[PDB]
């Protein structure tokens, strides 16, 4: 609906806090998306914003949003090795398990990665860690792919 | 002006980062042995365009500068990729400004401006050069080239690719050396010696639609128009022009050193005089600049695409033909040109005003005009437009000194940027000079699917590469003059994700593929136009000191500010503040 | 003389069209954007070469004329032929004439035309070309490259083509890059280091000659000699000259712009003087041409005119001064297929040397009296503009193109513009096209659904056709310490008359031997030997010359009234000493 | 001095004659219409290099030369192996001595020589290159590559050769232009444009072992660390240097024909003053050579010396200057691999820098008594010219007028060299300027084995090419930095003639067949450096005036003997004597 919206989008994008906390009191929607379909809460998890994150979760930022090609917040948290994200979106009730159109899984991309604390978060919080993506891979796959033995170790 | 030499290269269907790590860094690193250079700078962009400027000392001698920078471009040539290589990579003088812009138009709605430029190609642009004092003439446009539109489900249907598209025209758009009966050294006593005359270049879009691709089993035949739309059309699609609302073609003429302005301003008046009664109907020769134009620029948001920017330019063409009618002579409205940067989502409009003498009062100069015109502008909603004529400000560099890469940089430029933005009594207008990071299409090829699937990986990637980016295949000939062929999709099989599903590569086992099959694809964000100084990556920043502060001491707070960004963030000043 | 530079190239094997479509249109695009450059003609021929001449404002600094040319010419570069790249494009700034000629003779009569022409190319011509001054060399006939000369009879015999041929030549004679033994980095304590040496560049006929094509089933092996005869000689033979009816050849010298001549030609003398001691037997310098003492005689035949033909007219040339004016002619140096036209096998040139000053008494003996009597004497030769010349008043028209009409209609018009100037013998004086008529040439189309069904690539079609007809360029090999090339072509007997194209196979992906017969189809048709250019557009040039006591002003204001009855789309301009 | 312009190129794993058949020959056929050339002179090394040098009359300008030297090449560029073009060739007008010498060390020492060379290569030196006045600049050491050291008994274990490793590594360290979503011509309605990015160049070792070589029957996965070593290590490991005793890299300057010696100074010392700041903790400038005060010592080794024993002579040398001379000598620079007649693993240059002239009082401890005595502590070292000198006799060229053969000509030297020993009166040190054959390895490929058993000749030259010499594949990316891959054996299967016989090939019917059942080999000898003179086979000959003696009646002499040589060898003077 909002220009609001719009503003909303790339405050979150570039990290303005209190542009953030301005535009949501004079009522943005937190759910606005752009193109792709990234809501701020998908802005904030890969630009790394953590009191951005927190600001829209509060405000009723839907967790489990998805853009056009099926991923969520929490993948992309989970990607970049964004450690404190990935927790307030898991506390925030984000669906560890989500795949998105490929089958891939925000543990995947973890193992990816290899950003073995976010791994070991999301495990806690019930990850399959024998989840497949839509060539047959698994985050072990993966470790043993990239030669990573840390990594295979804990899998 | 301290002269400068700009190096321009094209990569048709490269991203930026492709161009930069392919073509601006080889060049850069081959630079070398070159008197007086002061600084060197590129830009590399998501149009698949790199321009490297280096700038000399004052007092070089522009020529001697110009030859050993393409003496040295040349020797790293076989460093290139072909297809950078077949593009021409041209090296100029740059530091020298236009004597006229010239608009070709039609005003009968025949044409469109990819007609209008072959026009101009073939018929106006070379008796301009040649004409007294002219030295360099940019034509802003193409010649035609042969269009190949392909068709991802015809070609699935028949089991074909770009792959054997771009064969076919390859063996059957083809002209090679035969030889002769009788040649020499002869049998002695032969008397009849002739020429061998075999397969001759394809001029026209009937030719290239019989281009034979296949026979099926049943003996029935794949022709290349039943698997193409084919058409005369440009060679690239990137900027669309429009003079007072109507299709525009263009010729950028420079004087020759040593020549007369005046003298060489009416010559070009003359020829084009002279060529006037064998145009066809409708073109017309107009003048925009030549030796009060002013500007308007368009900037819209990140992703946005032509045809929104095009409907925001029409708005500013419409707002100087009916409310500033007694003072606008024309509107040349380019879309996809912006001189911070090339791409869809930017355009400029150029005015030209009436003379003077018809101008009366203040309120119908310049100043008054672009200030009116900004204010109107500011109602316009999803984009960026201001108006404006041509020191206080800085010209300031920011560079990566230690290999740390775009994503850190562009955090240290923030940290510099939100810095300058806590001393407001020093620092006014502190920003970027590029572009910001825009959302980017990830494809991951799997090269064990691939494998196991027996697809390969050049066809892959030549399949994705032909028809979303387009390729130069080869040349054919138009009315007897050589010109290029491509091969692309057509539009709608190359517009959104899910036309990536509808492409078909044919396996080592002759079954068809669907790209899904071996690839995945997400959203993340990189940089439509990377830049580098004295051949580091960097970030131009501008800014002006604060009223009643002097630009000296607002430099001195940027070099304080400067000084406390991450380990391995340098800077330079450039331009004006060099 | 205002300043030219000239680019020049080769494609072994092309027609006129070809060279015209493939190389000088892709290098006259790019010539625009050059300071003082007042206009640029071009010659595309079916010798396979093409030459474009770009002429500057007097007084322009040549190197800086050549620097610029060049540097437009880098643009066309990588959209050119590979087949033309490896022949090695040039760009000079010469005077179109000659300053000298150095000939070469044998005495002994121990070697032949050919076997002089190599020497001079391989031990000579190198040193000269580098002489400061000199602008461009012309040498009169050919290095020698190794030839391997097919036979279609034993190449289907054994399931070979001449793409079998090509490949097993750049797999054999080959120099292989194959590092060391205990190159860096080591094993630590390797005390062992050594170059490998493996595969290097053949360098005999022998060497060639033993090339293994392939193993049959038995056991038996094809070698290279079995299918080809193999020899040295020219890298073409369109080029032979003559020294008093002696076999010779020569180094043409032309001075680069701006040059001094007196030094120049000295430099040159001492450079000769080094090479002298190391001659082989017999070999002698003279010095058929100094720039008076000295001229030259034209001939031109029709295009379509044989070597034997040139020759014949030549010979009569040279048997006019040898007989006729024996007592004023010291020496007459005849070379067949090399002219004031350039290359073409319907041209020549002969240099004359006169007498000394004092051994020719009366104006009768002196070089205007003798090229007027020449040029009398050769006025009856049939079908043949034969002159005699030492070294202003006509003018120099071009025919221009402007609609993309195309050859044929571009002909036609030409035509019109003759024949209306036939008609006003009161202005104009032998009105003439400078250029050469079309010729009858064999049109061959390749079925690609013929070649599709039998599995017959064209890439494999055309090496084939190319390579037997026209000759390939193949790679470089060693004869007697120097770098020179390698060219496989049909041995002349198979590649004469038309029937012969059916004698030649290729192979099929199946592995089938097909006659050229089975996917393709030819006729007779015309074309040009000889496609001219100007300003980057297809024109005719036209000689001419003002009548008795008319301006050239008057004369060419009338063919500028004729020229404007011409059809659409066809234009002109003055180039030469019309220009100004 | 009369101008001269150098012609360098290089051609990895190349032998002398292959390097002067495929490219010194070529381009030196093609030296035509160059104004003002006086003569040219050519090495071909055994280095897989050539240098050519062009010397332009008196009064030349450097620049024009220069200039048409560039030209001419880059006409001559299609004639040359892609292998060699693709290095680059340069051209350059420079001084044949060093201006200074930029030395770089790690105090902390926490980087290792070949870390210091990749520093120096990939963050200093082009920027110095960049410098105006900056002739040339010679890097002390290598810039890393990406370094595939492949193990014959892992490819043969799975059925693959280095051709099949190069093929793997081209198609999967990719940089590929793909296009856009929404790109221009687009459809009516588009809302979204953005980049296609799909494979990238690999930046990082882990990622170029998990390139893909192959899927096996039971679907198990064959990646490139499973056959070869992969490492960052330089293009070439041919010159290492010490400052003092302890690791260093650094770069030798050469002064650009006509530049100011000073001024240029200045410059290089401002352009090291920005990168200082950024330079990883422990690394430091050090000034071991600034042209009193500063000498050189050559060390010249027979061909066919070590790396190894070369490092000994230098370590002799290093240590006479650090112990006997510690009072005078503040530092020595030493260099193996170069020398003062360029590169070679039997050269070395030592730079040595003395204590203020005020500390060395005595004219016993001045340069010149200095460098005597230094020479004289050298002149008993076994097999080495090892001297002490700063920056004239006579410069001969015998030349192989007749296509006589190197053979034919070193006989022809020997014999001109017995005669001028018989003249001790007149002539003194009658020596060479090059070297000596050497034994190489000479392999002889049977064409018919390889036929009868499928064997390709592109893949056996390849795979003995690439796996004993080394071969440029493509480049990849290093931190943000365009750089060279590799693959190479590694070094304990590449050491003897024993281990020819582990590499396999792949025939057609897929069986691996071991190089022993196809190839022979022996012992002989040939050279490491040919040497050219105005275009023909030459030997450099050195000598002078016995005491008491003028140049002149010396040089008479020398052509008397001359003239008594077999038929077809003639001579010239060069250089001094010209
Ligand atoms: C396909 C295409 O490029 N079409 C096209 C682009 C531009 C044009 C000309 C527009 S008018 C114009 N263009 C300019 N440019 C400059 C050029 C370097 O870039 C192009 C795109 C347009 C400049 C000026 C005018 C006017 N009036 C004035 C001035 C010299 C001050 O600034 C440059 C015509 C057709």
């Amino acid at each position: 609906g909002s220009d609001l919206g719009k503003k909303l989008l790339e405050a979150a994008r570039a990290g303005r806090d209190d542009e953030v906390r301005i535009l949501m009191a004079n009522g943005a929607d937190v759910n606005a998306a752009d193109v792709v379909g990234w809501t701020p809460l998908h802005l904030a998890a890969y630009w790394g914003h953590l009191e951005i994150v927190e600001v829209l979760l509060k405000n009723g930022a839907d967790v489990n949003a998805y853009d056009t090609l099926g991923s969520t917040p929490l993948h992309l948290a989970a990607h970049f090795g964004h450690l404190e994200i990935v927790e307030v979106l898991l506390k925030n009730g984000a669906d560890v398990n989500a795949k998105d159109d490929n089958g891939i899984t925000p543990l995947h991309l973890a193992a990816n990665r290899g950003h073995l604390e976010i791994v070991e978060v999301l495990l806690k919080y019930g990850a399959d860690v024998n989840a497949q993506d839509k060539f047959g891979k698994t985050a072990f796959d993966i470790s043993i792919n990239n030669g990573n033995e840390d990594l295979a170790e804990i899998l | 002006a301290p002269p400068a030499v700009t190096i321009s290269a094209s990569y048709p269907g490269a991203d930026a980062k492709t161009v930069q790590d392919t073509v601006t860094q080889v060049i850069e690193q081959n630079m070398n042995g070159i008197d007086n250079l002061m600084y060197m700078s590129s830009n590399s962009d998501s149009t698949g365009t790199v321009q490297i400027t280096l700038t000399f000392e004052s007092g070089t001698d522009a020529d001697i500068a110009q030859v050993q920078v393409q003496n040295k471009l040349q020797l790293a040539m076989p460093l290139l990729p072909q297809e950078v290589q077949q593009q021409g990579v041209s090296v100029e003088k740059s530091s020298s400004s236009f004597l006229m812009v010239v608009g070709v138009i039609n005003t009968d709605g025949t044409m469109t401006q990819e007609d209008i430029s072959d026009y101009v190609a073939a018929n106006m642009k070379d008796a301009i050069s040649r004409t007294s004092g002219v030295g360099d003439v940019q034509l802003f446009g193409s010649q035609y080239a042969m269009r190949i539109w392909m068709n991802p489900n015809e070609l699935n249907k028949f089991q074909l690719t770009p792959v054997d598209v771009i064969t076919a025209i390859k063996a059957q758009n083809a002209q090679v050396a035969a030889g002769q009966l009788g040649g020499t050294p002869p049998v002695k006593g032969q008397q009849l010696n002739a020429s061998i005359i075999a397969q001759t270049r394809l001029t026209s879009t009937e030719e290239f639609g019989k281009i034979l691709l296949k026979v099926n089993q049943d003996g029935s035949r794949v022709l290349l128009r039943d698997v193409a739309k084919i058409e005369l059309g440009g060679e690239n699609y990137d900027i669309i022009a429009e003079f007072n609302g109507q299709p525009a073609s263009g010729l950028g003429i420079k004087l020759a050193t040593g020549a007369n302005a005046l003298d060489t301003a009416a010559a070009i008046r003359a020829e084009l005089a002279k060529m006037e009664p064998f145009f066809p109907s409708g073109l017309k020769i107009v003048y925009p600049y030549d030796t009060g134009v002013f500007m308007t620029m368009v900037q819209l948001p990140a992703g946005a695409t032509q045809e929104r920017t095009q409907k925001v330019l029409n708005e500013v063409t419409h707002y100087y033909l009916t409310k500033e009618k007694n003072n606008v002579e024309s509107v040349f409205a380019v879309n996809g040109f912006g001189f911070a940067g090339r791409g869809q989502n930017t355009g400029i409009a150029f005015v030209s005003l009436k003379d003077w003498a018809d101008r009366p009062g203040e309120e119908n100069k310049v100043e008054a005009i672009t200030m009116r015109a900004t204010r109107a502008f500011s109602q316009i909603k999803d984009a960026m437009v201001f108006a404006f004529n041509l020191a206080t400000g800085f010209d300031f560099e920011l560079i990566d000194q230690a290999g740390l890469g775009h994503e850190k940089l562009t955090q240290a430029r923030n940290q510099l940027l939100a810095e300058a933005a806590k001393h407001p009594d020093m620092l006014t207008s502190v920003r970027p000079n590029g572009l910001e990071d825009t959302p980017q299409f990830k494809i991951d090829i799997d090269q064990e699917k691939a494998q196991a699937l027996g697809v390969s990986i050049n066809d892959i990637n030549t399949t994705l590469g032909a028809a979303w980016g387009g390729s130069y295949v080869n040349d054919f000939i138009d009315r007897g003059r050589v010109k290029k062929v491509y091969v692309m999709s057509e539009a709608k099989y190359r517009m959104l994700p899910d036309d990536i599903g509808d492409w078909y590569v044919r396996a080592a086992d002759g079954q068809m593929v669907p790209f899904s099959a071996f690839s995945s694809s997400r959203w993340e964000y990189g940089s439509p136009r990377l830049e580098r100084y004295n051949g580091l990556p960097s970030m131009e920043i501008l800014g002006q000191a604060a009223p009643g502060k002097s630009t000296g001491e607002a430099m001195e707070l940027m070099e304080q500010l400067a000084s406390k960004l991450p380990t391995g963030v340098g800077y330079d000043w450039t331009g004006m503040s060099y």
